[PDB]
RNA sequence: CCAUAGGUUAAUGAGGCGAACCGGGGGAACUGAAACAUCUAAGUACCCCGAGGAAAAGAAAUCAACCGAGAUUCCCCCAG
RNA sequence: UUUUGUAUAAUGGGUCAGCGACUUAUAUUCUGUAGCAAGGUUAACCGAAUAGGGGAGCCGAAGGGAAACCGAGUCUUAACU
RNA sequence: AGGACCGAACCGACUAAUGUUGAAAAAUUAGCGGAUGACUUGUGGCUGGGGGUGAAAGGCCAAUCAAACCGGGAGAUAGCU
RNA sequence: GUUUAUUAAAAACACAGCACUGUGCAAACACGAAAGUGGACGUAUACGGUGUGACGCCUGCCCGGUGCCGGAAGGUUAAUU
RNA sequence: AAUUCCUUGUCGGGUAAGUUCCGACCUGCACGAAUGGCGUAAUGAUGGCCAGGCUGUCUCCACCCGAGACUCAGUGAAAUUGAACUCGCUGUGAAGAUGCAGUGUACCCGCGGCAAGACGGAAAGACCCCGUGAACCUUUACUAUAGCUUGACACUGAACAU
RNA sequence: CUUUAAUGUUUGAUGUUCUAACGUUGACCCGUAAUCCGGGUUGCGGACAGUGUCUGGUGGGUAGUUUGACUGGGGCGGUCU
RNA sequence: GCUUGACUGCGAGCGUGACGGCGCGAGCAGGUGCGAAAGCAGGUCAUAGUGAUCCGGUGGUUCUGAAUGGAAGGGCCAUC
C-alpha cells in the first residue's frame, strides 16, 4: 500500500 | 382571483344546471337568466345555486 | 438583469396566396387587426381569421376609398 | 421466555404504522401475570404464568380440569 | 417468461378494427368551466392514437 | 456477428454508438420512458369499465 | 400432623454427524422505482427448531349457480 | 482510444505465447422461408415413444360502444343529409 | 516528608543529520524528557464492530478504522471510464 | 502528568479546586428484550451528570427567546363510551 | 491584545537603521467576568524579543582523518520501456517539437561527471466541477422509532368519607 | 326562560378503613454442606405499585432519506409559466 | 331601447404543435333574443388572466350490480 503524497496544491 | 364560481340550476326539476362566476360585493340579489334545458329540448328559467 | 421573456411565435402571415385554389373554410391568412378585409365569398372569423366560405381561386385586389387590400374567392 | 402455560400463547410480531403507513417491524406480547390458583384437590396454591384471556378460560373449564391439558403436555409445577 | 402488459396503459387504450388505439381527449377533469362550450363538446368524442406515438404504444400493448 | 473486426462493419461498437445506455451492458430505459415527463399513457386520463 | 417438595436406586429413551429436498420460528439490505418514504427486491439471503425418504397437504361448516360437481397433491390451459 | 480538432508534449501498451467481451431461456412484433388455408395448430399427457393419440386450448374469418347492447354496421345526439 | 532535585537501568520520543527501490513498510547517530510514581514491567483475565475502549486525537480495536476482519446477499449498483 | 502507534507533545486533554443540578437506596444512572449486574456490599460529610480549572482579588445587568422547574382556574385535546 | 480590518495606528524604549518585542494610548472594525475576568511565585524539549559568552552560521572557505564514489576480481537487482537510424535555431502545428518546414551544425564509440529538456519516474488528481455517487456528522429538514410520559381496559376485590 | 337554591336520578374524582389478588432486593424455618431459587411462617405495603393491549405527548437517543436546474467554472445574485 | 346566443347537439374544411394539445370555422339540428325585415347573436377589438394525470367530493343517469331481487361500488354525464 502507500499514502497519498501530500506533495499537492491546492 | 377573488370572484368564485356559481351554479345555475334549472327550475323544471331535470337537475341539469349550468355554472359561471359572479361578483360577492355587489348584486348580492339572485341571477335569473332564461337558457337552453337540453332534458326537456327547451329554454327555461335558470336560477342561482351553490356549488358543493 | 430583469427582462429576457417573450412568447412563442403564433405562426400569423398569409397561408394561401394570390390564384391558389382552396377548399371551403381554410383559413387564408391569420393576423392581428384588418391587414386584409373579407371579400365576396369569404369569411371573418372572432380573431379576424380569414376563412374561404366556398371552393375557388384566392384572388387578392384594392378597392374603395381607404386604399385597403381585399381578399375574394372566384367559385368556377 | 413470555409464553402462556394454559393458552400457550406467544410473542408474535407487526408492523408499526402511522399517518404514511410507514411500516416498522415490531412484536405483540400476551398479557402474562404471575398468579397462584389455588386447587382444591391438593389444598395448595400452584403459582401459573397465565395471560389475561388464559384467566377467562381457567373459570369456564375448572381449575382441574385445564391442568390435566396441561399434564398431557407435560411439565414442572 | 410471457411478457407483461403495462396495466396503467390497457385502462385507456382500446386496439380497433384496423389495428389502431384509441383514447379519451384530456384537459376535461377538474378546469373545465372556464374553457369555452366549443372546447369541451370538442374534447368529448374518442380521438385516435397519433402516428408519433404507434410504437409506444404497441410495446406497452404486446397481447392486444 | 458484431465486435468481430473491422471488415464486418459493426466492430469496436457493436450497432450500439457511442457512449449512450443503448452501449452499456445492461443498459437502456424502461418501456414508456419519454426522457423524463409522464408517459401519454399517463398523461390521459382513465376510463370505462370492464363488463 | 398427614401430605407435598425433595432425595436414593432400577429400568427404558434421547444425546452427536450428515448433501439437497420438507415443515415451522425469526427475517434483511443492496437494488428497481432512472431521487426517495408507500411499494419493489422478498417472506428472497441468512439464523433457529423439527422430520422423512419423501415431507407437507388431505376426505368440504368446499365450489358452483337454480344445472351440478364431490379429499389432497402435481402438470398444461384458463391468463398476463 | 477519446474528440470541433492529436506527430502531438492527451490515454493505452516492455515483448511473445495462451486466454479474454453481444450469449442463453421465455414471451412478443417484424422480415425471410416452408407447410396448410377461411381456417391453422396442438400443450400437458398417453404412447415402443422424434410416429401415433390428445384440439384442453390459442390465433384468424366482424365490428362499434364506457357499458348494457346492436351488428356490416355501430357509436355520438332528440335526430343526424 | 515530597506526583521534590541531579542522574544510569527502565520509559518516553523534543531538535538536527542520515536513510527515503532503507540495515529498518517509522529506524540509526548525536543531543533531549521522565526517572518512588497519575511510574514501569511480566504472566493470566475481561470489555467485540454502530459495538468496544479512549487523562478525548475521531485516537485505538492484529502493518487495515468518520464504523475492524471473514464469509454470504453478490455477477449490489455504476446515465461514468 | 496525558495525547494524534507511523509528519502536530502544544496555549490542546487531564488536573486539584469551585459552582450548578440530579439522586432517600428495590436510589438516580448505566449494561441488559428479561432475569440480573454495575452504582455499592456505598447511604446526601454519598453518588452521578455538567461547566469552570491551583492560588490571589472577583464574577455585574437581561427570564423577552429557547430550555428547565413550579402551578392549574380557564381554553383546546387521544384511546374509550 | 492568540481578539485591531484600515494598519507597519500614535507616542515612548531598545538598534546605525526594529512591519517583531516591551511600555502606554483607546479610535474595543469585531474584549469582558465560571463557554470566567484581571493578576500571580514556581514550573515549561511553551511562543516572541534582547544581552553576554561562544563559535566555519557567515565574510570565505582551506587543509586533514575515515566511509562511499573511481579501477580490478566475484556475485548480481530495481522502478521504466509503442517503436527509434533519439542535433541547434526560427517558424509552424490538439496553440511550449529529437521526429513537420526552412536552415545551421555534426567522423564512429566509450568512461567520469552536472541535471536544462525529454510537458522526466512514482500513484486511473486529493484542488475545481459533475453523478438525480458513497459515507459519517449537525439541526426548530422530512418520515419514523427505542426510550420516557398520559389515560382507558385487563391482572384488580370490599366497606366509609367528602 | 334567566339567575339560580333545594330535591330525585348517573358516572366518575380523591381520601380513608380493609385483605383476600398482587408486591416485599423485611424477619424466620425447610429444601441445604447454599447471600441463587423454591416452599412455609410472619411483618409491611396493597387494590396501588407493576405489567399487557390501545392511546395522547415527548424523543438526533437511534435509523432511513431528501436538501433542484440554468449559469462565459462553481457558489452568491438572478432566472424557471 | 329591448334583452341573455356568456344557447344545446354537431360540424365540411383548415391552422399550429414531436406529441399531449391549442386555435379558426361556414354550414346542419333543436330552441332562443333583438329587429318591420334583409339579417345578427355559440361572450367581450384581437393577442396574457393559467396547471396534465392519479385520488377524493357533489349532482344527474335504467350503464354495470360476483347465486337471485336490491344495494354497495364502478361506469357515463354535469361538476368540485
Ligand atoms: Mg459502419
Ligand atoms: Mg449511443
Ligand atoms: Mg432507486
Ligand atoms: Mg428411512
Ligand atoms: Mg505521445
Ligand atoms: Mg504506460
Ligand atoms: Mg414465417
Ligand atoms: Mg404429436
Ligand atoms: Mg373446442
Ligand atoms: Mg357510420
Ligand atoms: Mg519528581
Ligand atoms: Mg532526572
Ligand atoms: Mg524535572
Ligand atoms: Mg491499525
Ligand atoms: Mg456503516
Ligand atoms: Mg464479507
Ligand atoms: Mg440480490
Ligand atoms: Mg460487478
Ligand atoms: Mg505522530
Ligand atoms: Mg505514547
Ligand atoms: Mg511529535
Ligand atoms: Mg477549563
Ligand atoms: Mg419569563
Ligand atoms: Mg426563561
Ligand atoms: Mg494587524
Ligand atoms: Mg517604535
Ligand atoms: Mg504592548
Ligand atoms: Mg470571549
Ligand atoms: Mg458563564
Ligand atoms: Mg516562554
Ligand atoms: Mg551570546
Ligand atoms: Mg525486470
Ligand atoms: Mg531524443
Ligand atoms: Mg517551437
Ligand atoms: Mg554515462
Ligand atoms: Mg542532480
Ligand atoms: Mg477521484
Ligand atoms: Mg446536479
Ligand atoms: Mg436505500
Ligand atoms: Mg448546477
Ligand atoms: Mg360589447
Amino acid at each position: 500500500a502507500a499514502a497519498v503524497r501530500n506533495a499537492r496544491w491546492a | 382571483g377573488i370572484r368564485e364560481k356559481i351554479k345555475l340550476v334549472s327550475s323544471a326539476g331535470t337537475g341539469h344546471f349550468y355554472t359561471t362566476t359572479k361578483n360577492k360585493r355587489t348584486k348580492p340579489e339572485k341571477l335569473e337568466l332564461k337558457k337552453f334545458d337540453p332534458v326537456v329540448r327547451q329554454h327555461v328559467i335558470y336560477k342561482e345555486a351553490k356549488i358543493k | 438583469t430583469r427582462n429576457g421573456r417573450d412568447s412563442e411565435a403564433k405562426r400569423l402571415g398569409v397561408k394561401r396566396f394570390g390564384g391558389e385554389s382552396v377548399l371551403a373554410g381554410s383559413i387564408i391568412v391569420r393576423q392581428r387587426g384588418t391587414k386584409f378585409h373579407a371579400g365576396a365569398n369569404v369569411g371573418c372569423g372572432r380573431d379576424h381569421t380569414l376563412f374561404a366560405k366556398a371552393d375557388g381561386k384566392v384572388k387578392f385586389e384594392v378597392k374603395g376609398p381607404k386604399n385597403r387590400k381585399f381578399i375574394s374567392i372566384e367559385a368556377e | 421466555s413470555r409464553v402462556c402455560q394454559v393458552t400457550g400463547k406467544r410473542p408474535v410480531t407487526g408492523n408499526n404504522r402511522s399517518h404514511a403507513l410507514n411500516a416498522t417491524k415490531r412484536r405483540f406480547l400476551p398479557n402474562l401475570h404471575s398468579h397462584r390458583f389455588w386447587v382444591e384437590s391438593e389444598k395448595r396454591f400452584v403459582t401459573l404464568r397465565v395471560s389475561a384471556k388464559g384467566m377467562r378460560v381457567i373459570d369456564k373449564k375448572g381449575i382441574d380440569t385445564v391442568l390435566a391439558e396441561l399434564r398431557a403436555r407435560g411439565e414442572k409445577y | 417468461p410471457k411478457i407483461k402488459t403495462v396495466r396503467g396503459a390497457a385502462k385507456r387504450f382500446k386496439k380497433t378494427g384496423k389495428g389502431g388505439f384509441k383514447h379519451k381527449h384530456a384537459n376535461l377533469r377538474h378546469i373545465l368551466t372556464k374553457k369555452a362550450t366549443k372546447r369541451k363538446r370538442h374534447l368529448r368524442p374518442k380521438a385516435m392514437v397519433s402516428k408519433g406515438d404507434l410504437g409506444l404504444v404497441i410495446a406497452c400493448l404486446p397481447y392486444a | 456477428r458484431l465486435g468481430r473486426g473491422i471488415g464486418s462493419g459493426l466492430g469496436k461498437t457493436g450497432g450500439r454508438g457511442h457512449k449512450g445506455q443503448k452501449s452499456r451492458s445492461g443498459g437502456g430505459v424502461r418501456r414508456g420512458f419519454e426522457g423524463g415527463q409522464m408517459p401519454l399513457y399517463r398523461r390521459l386520463p382513465k376510463f370505462g369499465f370492464t363488463s
